[PDB]
């Protein structure tokens, strides 16, 4: 009983569907998607970006992705997803703590994860820190969804951010 | 822990004194912790320097003591220290021959400062022209786009202007042939290259192009063949040429050695075979860019030629603030791996 | 056993260009040699036919393999994502040598380089495995549409290709 | 500088 609410592309055929993966990588079939569920999948454990998804999947912070957390994540990627919520999802792979800005630390943590070692901290951090400098056009210190929007507009990657 | 890049971008009070002198331990300080002059301010010593520059004749004389540079290629910091090594520029005599810019990411730094110190002492430090200095190599590599990220268009503008006031040669203490590239078949006096018009983007042929982008054999002294003059593969033009091009030249011209750069060195040098006249290298190449890209590993070089002893200098590489390629910003770079592996990672939990 | 011979018929929009061949040294790296040989015939349902070689820089070398986004970002071996790093024995002495491009150590996926010069600061980091055997012409010819940015100007595919 | 990855391209 009670109904469920979410807000999705997706039609009712669809959110079916999505609703029997969701069951079938519900190990403990608890209602809600665990990291180490997520982590069941070999292709995942070979992925620096899992757990930025993951805790973007997560909107209500209990560590655990529910199926409305989970269908209406799968429809940032929806085809019929316009432009700026492909940003939007980009935009949130650094804003760690979700206050709405990139922070001077929060690009370092997010970016480390993917570089890892190829970069000595010093040399990643002046980069991070140049790349703020630059698209810092208010002087806060940190980038807002807009300044982080005039930086990679045009590069069309929310194209690519795109799933069947 | 990290420095962090200066905000202030110096001003023309800050970078010239009341007498109009560059005040260049301030200028060199700021510029190390990569901040910038107001456009102007760069503009101005871009343009003073280039007056000089204009009014030089195309082949220097210069007198030694002097200490002889090659390729700098944007490496900033390892400027720097080819002047503690070099020693100071307030009591020495300079020559760089040429590549200020292009592959290392600091080249206007460079530019800025050695324009600086030609405006201070234009009688002792002298500055030739390398294969770098021309929009066709600039618009290529990263010096236009690095200009356009730091300051504008106008300043890169500035600099391609100034860049063609670049003596293309200098006869050192009356017994060297001081130029970038090397020898020309059309070049056979000196008297040869006072005639050339030096004022312009070099051609993609003659005796410019060939003074910057000449080279000399990869067997250049045991050659198979006393032929002179044989074409470039290896740069694409201009041509390669050979010991007996050299030792006709350097005879008939009275002349000792040629010292050039262009070519990196994994000692930051090379003396070429003795000429059989004087048992001196009958040519020298120098090259000042330790560490070349990076990568190279390769030792730098001045050349000191005082109380005749031609002393040559070793210097290795020092550290220097990161930069991503073609100066990109960290959102640029990580965008396409962050849109593939999030894209990756929802495709393997659909297909569960 | 003996050392396969590949080759592919490089095409520059369309025209053909020429075919340049390799000698793989599974001699000294089998199973990396494998990869290649196996991603030249197509045997295992994907690879390098029709693919392109994203990233030229000239006087460095030539990057390609990348058959599943086309920019650097995918391709993936035989084995799945990807698979260690077999052994440096093998060093970057000269033009003509094939190495493999990563992302790190262990991250062998279909991506690989053909060397125009030598490139030692590579030694001990990235998998040499194989050489051209014949059509270094075509190779050189390749680094004329390359820049300094690897971006190319006419798109160099991999028309044809296949074991010898 | 000159090194071959695939993903983050670095100097
Ligand atoms: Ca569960
Ligand atoms: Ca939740
Ligand atoms: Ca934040
Ligand atoms: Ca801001």
């Amino acid at each position: 009983s009670y109904p469920l609410e979410m807000c999705s592309h997706f039609d009712a055929d669809e959110i079916k569907r999505l609703g029997k993966r969701f069951k079938k990588l519900d190990l403990d079939n608890s209602g809600s998607l665990s990291v180490e569920e997520f982590m069941s999948l070999p292709e995942l454990q070979q992925n620096p970006l899992v757990q930025r998804v993951i805790d973007i999947f997560d909107t209500d912070g209990n560590g655990e992705v529910d199926f409305k957390e989970f269908i209406e994540g799968v429809s940032q990627f929806s085809v019929k997803g316009d432009k700026e919520q492909k940003l939007r999802f980009a935009f949130r792979i650094y804003d760690m703590d979700k206050d709405g800005y990139i922070s001077n630390g929060e690009l370092f943590q997010v970016l480390k994860m993917m570089v890892g070692n190829n970069l000595k901290d010093t040399q990643l951090q002046q980069i991070v820190d140049k790349t703020i400098i630059n698209a810092d056009k208010d002087g806060d210190g940190r980038i807002s969804f807009e300044e982080f929007c005039a930086v990679v507009g045009g590069l069309d990657i929310h194209k690519k951010m795109v799933v069947d | 822990a990290v420095p962090f890049p200066p905000s202030h971008r110096l001003t023309a009070k800050e970078v010239f004194d009341n007498d109009g002198k560059p005040r260049v331990d301030i200028l060199k300080a700021h510029l190390m912790k990569e901040g910038r002059l107001e456009e102007s301010v760069a503009l101005r010593i871009i343009t003073e320097g280039a007056s000089i520059l204009r009014q030089e004749k195309n082949l220097l004389d210069i007198d030694a003591p002097v200490t002889v540079c090659g390729d700098i290629h944007g490496q900033f910091f390892d400027l720097m220290k080819l002047f503690e090594v070099g020693g100071s520029p307030a009591n020495t005599r300079y020559l760089f021959l040429g590549d200020y810019v292009d592959r290392g990411y600091f080249s206007i730094e460079c530019v800025l400062y050695l324009w600086a110190l030609k405006i201070l002492y234009p009688k002792t430090l002298f500055l030739l022209r390398g294969n770098h200095e021309c929009r066709h190599l600039t618009e290529y590599f990263t010096f236009k786009q690095e200009c356009k990220i730091k300051y504008s268009e106008r300043v890169y503008d500035a600099c391609m202007d100034a860049f063609d006031c670049l003596p293309l040669a200098a006869l050192m203490n009356q017994q060297f042939l001081c130029v970038h590239g090397g020898l020309s078949p059309e070049i056979n006096t000196l008297d040869d290259i006072r005639k050339l018009d030096r004022f312009k983007e070099p051609p993609a042929y003659g005796p410019m192009c060939d003074i910057l982008w000449s080279d000399p054999l990869e067997d250049f002294g045991n050659e198979k063949t006393q032929e002179h003059f044989t074409h470039n593969t290896v740069r694409g033009c201009s041509y390669f040429y050979s010991y007996p091009a050299v030792c006709e030249f350097l005879q008939h011209n009275n002349l000792l050695s040629i010292l050039r750069a262009h070519e990196a060195q994994d000692a930051g040098y090379r003396m070429y075979r003795k000429s059989q006249t004087t048992g001196f290298p009958s040519l020298i190449t120098i090259f000042s860019a330790p560490n070349y890209l990076d990568v190279y590993n390769n030792k730098a070089a001045v050349l000191k030629y005082e109380n005749n002893v031609m002393n040559i200098r070793q210097f290795n590489c020092s550290p220097h603030p990161y930069w991503l390629p073609n100066f990109m910003d960290v959102f640029t770079w990580s965008l396409p791996f962050v849109g593939e592996k999030v894209t990756e990672m929802l495709v393997n939990v659909l297909n569960i | 056993m003996v050392n396969p011979t590949v080759f592919f018929d490089i095409a520059v929009d369309g025209e053909p260009l020429g075919r340049v061949s390799f000698e793989l040294f599974a001699d000294k790296v089998p199973k990396t040699a494998e990869n290649f040989r196996a991603l030249s015939t197509g045997e295992k349902g994907f690879g390098y036919k029709g693919s392109c070689f994203h990233r030229i820089i000239p006087g460095f070398m030539c990057q390609g393999g990348d058959f599943t986004r086309h920019n650097g970002t995918g391709g993936k071996s035989i084995y799945g994502e990807k698979f260690e790093d077999e052994n440096f024995i093998l060093k970057h002495t000269g033009p003509g040598i094939l190495s493999m491009a990563n992302a790190g150590p262990n991250t062998n996926g279909s991506q690989f380089f053909i060397c125009t010069a030598k490139t030692e600061w590579l030694d001990g980091k990235h998998v040499v495995f194989g050489k051209v055997k014949e059509g270094m012409n075509i190779v050189e010819a390749m680094e004329r549409f390359g820049s300094r940015n690897g971006k190319t100007s006419k798109k160099i595919t991999i028309a044809d290709c296949g074991q010898l | 500088x000159l090194l071959v990855t695939a993903g983050l391209v670095l100097a």
